[PDB]
């Protein structure tokens, strides 16, 4: 049972203490903090529903995803602000959407223990649903595309898998979490994918392979929401105590804690620029704010939703980002200048 | 897919009547149904467009008036009335699919034409007509316009097809530098500005034909007689 | 200003008509969140009011009464550790506690269930609707007497059938005094916080009720007329 | 029970597996890259509206 | 043909001043709390600060109202002054009339109809209709800006449309006005309300309390709108009854315009009634008040 588990545990812990020094914060102080950055609203799309689950920008950093819970997906032009696509989703609780990197498929998960996945540039131009996945016994809660031909899914039976569409069945599956997965972010490369999971506990895994490869501990709650660094060796986590953090993938503990004493309300998605240098959080202050990187202080607030912030994403240009709401609203932020 | 035309043949000067396009399978319903036209032995030509859920019907100058277009999503049918009709009209007409979102393919598939026989705007000039149809080579097709297509989104709004001896003529580049989906990649496009030149990595049997171009920045949608193979 | 675009945005506009009708057809919705255990019968009770439109997970029982439409989402196939899905369910009219009266050893943690149903963070506001099904099931066990109800819950015997209780006429008036102590420990447990944020509406039905539909409508449209009256300052 | 006993102790064992060195090199690297990519941010440095399409 | 000069040259000015310090801030605090209840999309936001402005308007044209009936009638300043904010004077109690019927039949569309006039309740359809009502009112009501003008007399001038021997066509316009600007909405109210009250009567999840309140509240709309503005209307039919075929006597009625400016007084209590009972009484909208005062102090 647990005879030795205690003791060959001891070695994880110190580990990430012994062999590491002071913090990236008071190191990094010695850079220029960022000054107060102000986003405007460029772009409002106001199209959708009900409450706005989550968002996936394009590959071309020109077309969104978004998904609502009458089981609307859209695919915006933000460029123009025109709506490219509208799909009726049969699981009408779709939490995660997700835009395949070649652009022709549209991924969906939801409450409804599957993935359903459309054809976008289809020799018909109707948007069908190409295939549905199914073997997972929880709840769907990302639906991150590795590439056209495999899908990687987390859902709420403590569990994560990778998918090949073609054929159908459940090709690997990641187990090792206590609690539901709520978030899983999908490296650069696609080579390795790190899912939390509401024991306030994050994971990576290996696509190819089917074991974990790290954990990670440090949250007080569940962890709502996990975005990878662009660079692909860190990734930020944000849990429902408002104290959304950053792991190193190699360095195997917590850096810093991104923490303040008027934040009360907790994340609900967080992504980053592509230098990194503006974590973007989606609290449910109503607002989202976005922080710096280095030195591990707010920067500003993308204030003007009237509800909760529920999905955050920056472009692969890296030049705009889109917040979804509550409010059944989309505002695509950009620098004022 | 399917886009299958019908009609008559023969008829008088005096022979307001009406010429059909049926799709099989389709989403017709959400689709911009162009109409164009192609003088015997010459270049096509438009002769009109009615997009998805009609708002925008438009026509050529040549034709503008007597000639009307309609869609019909329930039974899947486009409609084109014809009135007082000239010796002009007569020639090989093609109901062309077409349909635009940021990255859309348009005019991909053309359905099989319909004859008729009866007793300012950019100009497409194609001025080369004959090319040999030795195989093995890397012949390529120049295109010259009155004003450069490159609008200011960032793409240009010139597309490229070519006709074998019998069949509609499929798509090869939608817009510049844009291949098709039933398009292998030996076709290519490239260019800038107001020069325009269709390449071909090999040519084999099914390259023979004539190829034809046409700008969309504004909508007369005409053609320049290609190179005959 | 393109032609291509023109006919994008008109594309765009089309959509937005199809998003128009698609707000209306939402906002002429009322999502109902069924909860319960598996002995409880909430599947067989979403089969008793009309053959659902399935899809596990989401049952999607979409249904009109008196010209009046609405969309109950009957659900179960999710993970019951923690109903994470409360969440998602917030802005839902009401939930619809579904539980059995004929297994009593069960009904402790039917209480259990209902205390955490009426005292959660994302249940606040949401008014819930009591359905007590396998009644029938209940009365004959009951009749029967094989198991008393006193060695499960010992407050029987100090209960006497209240006068505003309108039995049917052949029931047996220790069946009577079961059903609505079965009914009062609910109410009990509903009837400690929150009064003015939601009231728990209570119910009786078996296998077989063809008023499930009518009696359901009746109480959705009670919680929307004390939500107006709130919300419309008429309070 | 024993099933999922045996498959924690083997998750922690190879967890164990990875080797421990200084996170200053982990820092640099992560500022580094911070540092080299902020040029191309137009959130970061806020692009001149005339080529920005979200103008 | 004389004024009255008994009560009217104190009465007003004793009221007239508290309305305006009372109701002007207070009307546009309760314009900016309908502004709050339409940013959560209720219509009563704008069926609320229409009624707002509508009595705003009269506030802003009371303060040279109350010159106007101390002996300085007039008050001069040409025809402009005395036609058109005369005509705004009087019709802003017939648009506030209106408004208070359009939200008690808003109220009793959504409680006893809760979820049946989906296609009536929508924050679009408000500014519809309050813009209909708003335009309906105004050209109904254009008659006195055509053939009432002005008149002086030798002891202190005589009005801006007060017409001591009444027009037969004000006679008719009046009579018209009174019964299809008063009685119809404020029959409507009694109505609507009174199938609110059934409707929370029908009602389970509310208790005893909560429904005594709400009948308490219902009566007290509609007696406070009787007794701000009945005196006035029974007055107006007892003067189309003596300026009917039967000649304009004076002298007899000359008493009775005292009587007249006390019904103008007692209806100028309306404007300062509508938004403490519409808005104020609503402890939610208290909240409000409490927040709105601290933002716009920090403003």
């Amino acid at each position: 049972l647990r005879q030795e588990a205690e003791q060959l545990k001891n070695q994880i812990r110190d580990a990430r203490k012994a062999c590491a020094d002071a913090t990236l914060s008071q190191i990094t102080n010695n850079i220029d903090p960022v000054g107060r950055i102000q986003m405007r609203t460029r772009r409002t799309l106001r199209g959708h529903l009900a409450k706005i689950y989550a968002m996936h920008w394009g590959t071309d950093s020109r077309l969104l995803v978004s998904a609502s819970q009458d089981g609307k997906l859209i695919i915006w032009d933000s460029y123009t602000t025109n709506k490219v696509h509208a799909i009726p989703l049969r699981s009408s609780w779709v939490m995660t959407c997700a835009y395949a990197p070649s652009g022709n498929y549209v991924a969906c998960g939801g409450l409804d223990n599957i993935c359903s996945i459309y054809n976008l540039k289809t020799r018909e131009g109707n948007v069908r649903v190409s295939r549905e996945l199914a073997g997972h016994t929880g709840y769907l809660s990302c639906c991150r595309f590795l590439d056209d031909n495999q899908i990687v899914t987390s859902s709420g039976d403590t569990t994560c898998a990778l998918w090949d569409i073609e054929t159908g069945q459940q090709t690997t599956t990641f187990t090792g979490h206590t609690g539901d997965v709520m978030s899983l972010s999908l490296a650069p490369d696609t080579r390795l994918f790190v899912s939390g999971a509401c024991d306030a506990s994050a994971k990576l895994w290996d696509v190819r392979e089917g074991m974990c490869r790290q954990t990670f501990t440090g949250h007080e709650s569940d962890i709502n929401a996990i975005c990878f660094f662009p660079n692909g060796n860190a990734f930020a986590t944000g849990s429902d105590d408002a104290t959304c953090r950053l792991f190193d993938l190699r360095a195997d503990q917590e850096l810093m804690t991104y923490s303040h004493d008027n934040i009360i309300c907790g994340i609900t998605s967080v992504s980053f620029s592509k230098s990194g240098r503006l974590l973007l959080a989606g609290y449910d202050d109503f607002n989202c704010n976005v922080w710096d990187a280095l030195k591990a202080d707010r920067a500003g607030v993308l204030a003007g939703h009237d509800n909760r912030v529920s999905c955050l994403g920056v472009t692969d240009d890296g030049m705009a980002v889109a917040t979804g709401s509550w409010d059944s609203f989309l505002k695509i932020w950009n620098g004022s200048s | 897919v399917q886009l299958v035309e019908s009609g008559g043949g023969l008829v008088q000067p005096g022979g307001s009547r009406k010429l059909s396009c049926s799709a099989s399978g389709f989403a017709f319903s959400s689709f911009g149904m162009h109409w164009v036209r192609q003088a015997p032995e010459k270049g096509l030509e438009w002769v009109a467009y009615i997009s998805s859920g009609s708002g925008t019907i438009y026509y050529a100058d040549t034709v503008k008036g007597r000639f009307t277009i309609s869609r019909d999503d329930p039974k899947n049918t486009l409609f084109l009335q014809m009135t007082s009709l000239r010796s002009e009209d007569t020639a090989m007409y093609y109901c062309v699919r077409s349909i635009y979102y940021y990255g859309s393919s348009p005019f991909d598939f053309w359905g099989q034409g319909t004859t008729l026989t009866v007793s300012s705007d950019i100009v497409m000039t194609q001025a080369t007509s004959s090319v040999p149809v030795t195989p093995g080579e890397s012949v390529s097709i120049s295109c010259r316009s009155s004003k450069s297509l490159l609008h200011s989104n960032g793409n240009t709004y010139l597309y490229w097809f070519l006709q074998r001896p019998g069949q509609s003529p499929q798509l090869l580049i939608y817009r510049m530098s844009n291949l098709a989906s039933g398009v292998p990649d030996r076709f290519s496009g490239s260019g800038s500005g107001t020069a325009f030149t269709l390449t071909i990595s090999r040519l084999e049997a099914e390259d023979v034909g004539v190829y034809y171009c046409m700008q969309h920045l504004e909508y007369p949608l005409t053609f320049g007689a290609g190179t005959k193979l | 200003v393109s032609a291509e675009d023109k006919a994008a945005a008109e594309r765009s506009k089309m959509i937005e008509k199809q998003l128009q009708k698609d707000k209306q057809v939402y906002r002429a919705t009322h999502r109902l969140l069924l909860l319960g255990a598996d002995n409880s019968g909430k599947s067989t009770i979403v089969k008793q009011m009309r053959i659902y439109h399935g899809g596990s997970g989401i049952f999607e029982t979409k249904f009109q009464v008196d010209k009046v439409n609405f969309h109950m989402f009957d659900v179960g196939g999710q993970r019951d550790e923690r109903r994470k899905w409360i969440q998602c369910f917030n802005d839902v009219t009401a939930i619809i506690f579904v539980v059995d009266s004929s297994d009593y050893n069960r009904l402790q943690e039917a209480l259990n269930d209902f205390k955490s149903i009426w005292n959660n963070r994302w249940l606040r506001t949401i008014s819930v609707i009591l359905f007590l099904n396998k009644q029938d099931l209940l009365a004959e066990k009951v009749l029967a007497g094989k198991s008393k109800i006193e060695d499960y819950f010992p407050e029987f015997a100090r209960y006497t059938t209240p006068e505003d209780a309108t039995p049917e006429p052949g029931e047996d008036p220790r069946v009577t005094r079961a059903k609505y102590f079965i009914r009062d420990e609910f109410l009990r447990i509903s009837t400690a916080s929150g009064d003015g944020r939601h009231y728990c509406y209570p119910h009786f039905t078996c296998a077989v009720d063809t008023e499930n539909a009518r009696r359901i409508f009746n109480d959705c449209r009670d919680i929307i007329q004390r939500m107006h009256l709130r919300q419309y300052e008429l309070l | 029970s024993i099933a999922q006993a045996r498959k924690l102790v083997e998750q922690l064992k190879m967890e164990a597996n990875i080797d421990r060195i200084k996170v200053s090199k982990a820092a640099a690297d992560l500022m580094a890259y911070c540092e080299a990519h902020a040029k191309e941010d137009p959130l970061l440095t806020p692009v001149p509206a005339s080529e920005n399409p979200f103008r | 043909c004389n004024v009255d000069s008994n009560i009217d040259q104190f009465f007003q000015p004793t009221l007239y001043i508290i309305v305006i310090v009372l109701g002007f801030p207070t009307n546009c605090m309760a314009l900016w709390a309908a502004y709050m209840q339409v940013k959560q999309k209720n219509e009563l936001g704008i069926y609320l600060m229409n009624l707002s402005i509508a009595d705003l308007l009269y506030i802003t044209t009371l303060p040279l109202w109350i010159d106007y009936f101390v002996h300085h009638d007039n008050w001069i300043h040409g025809q402009v002054s005395c036609k058109l904010f005369g005509f705004i004077f009087y019709t802003n109690i017939y648009v506030s009339i209106a408004f208070l019927c359009c939200i008690s039949v808003d109220r009793y569309l959504a409680v006893a109809h809760p979820l049946k006039f989906a296609k009536v309740r929508r924050v679009k359809t408000a500014l519809l209709v309050s813009a209909i009502v708003w335009l309906t009112e105004i050209v109904a009501n254009s008659a006195p800006l055509f053939h009432d003008e002005l008149f002086q007399d030798r002891f202190n001038h005589t009005f801006c449309f007060e017409k001591y021997p009444m027009e037969p066509w004000v006679a008719g316009m009046n009579l018209y006005r009174t019964f299809l600007g008063f009685l119809a909405p404020w029959g409507i109210m009694l109505a609507a309300y009174r199938g609110i009250l059934r409707a929370v009567r029908g009602n389970v999840s509310t208790e005893r309390q909560e429904k005594a309140k709400i009948k308490r509240l219902a009566l007290s709309l509609i007696l406070i709108v009787l007794l701000c503005f009945a005196p006035y209307h029974v007055l107006l039919l007892w003067r189309s009854v003596l300026f009917l075929i039967n000649p304009c006597d004076c002298g007899g009625e000359e008493n009775l315009f005292g009587a007249y400016h006390v019904t103008l007084a007692l209806t100028s209590l309306n404007c300062v009634a509508d938004p403490i009972l519409y808005c104020f009484v609503n402890e939610g909208a208290r909240h409000d008040v409490g927040r709105a005062l601290a933002t716009l102090l920090g403003l």
